[PDB]
């Protein structure tokens, strides 16, 4: 297959190429994110220092 | 008539002076993110 043999509405999300990304077409029915974030933290402490 | 007026020398009086206030942040650093999954045969 081709980029174009893809139905329109259907490039508007993911495409997986096949072996390529098998390891992607895995996690996307696992329904897992590859990338995992960091928790978010707090917003970082603010120091004043004279001049 | 030399006393009519005399020159005057004018100075601003009430000077003032301070310093410049500037931010720092404190502390750094990074935690990893995680990633990946095994492929399969």
């Amino acid at each position: 297959a081709k980029k174009e043999h893809v139905p329109t509405w259907l490039q508007n999300t993911h495409v997986y190429s096949w072996p390529k990304n098998k390891k992607n077409i895995l996690l996307r029915l696992l329904r897992e994110e590859e990338f995992v974030a960091p928790p978010r933290g707090p917003l970082p402490t603010l120091q004043v220092v004279p001049l | 008539a030399e006393e009519g007026a005399l020159v005057a020398a004018v100075e601003p009086g009430p000077l003032a002076d301070g310093a410049a206030v500037r931010l720092a942040l404190a502390g750094e650093g990074e935690a990893c993110p995680l990633l990946g999954s095994p492929g399969a045969g």
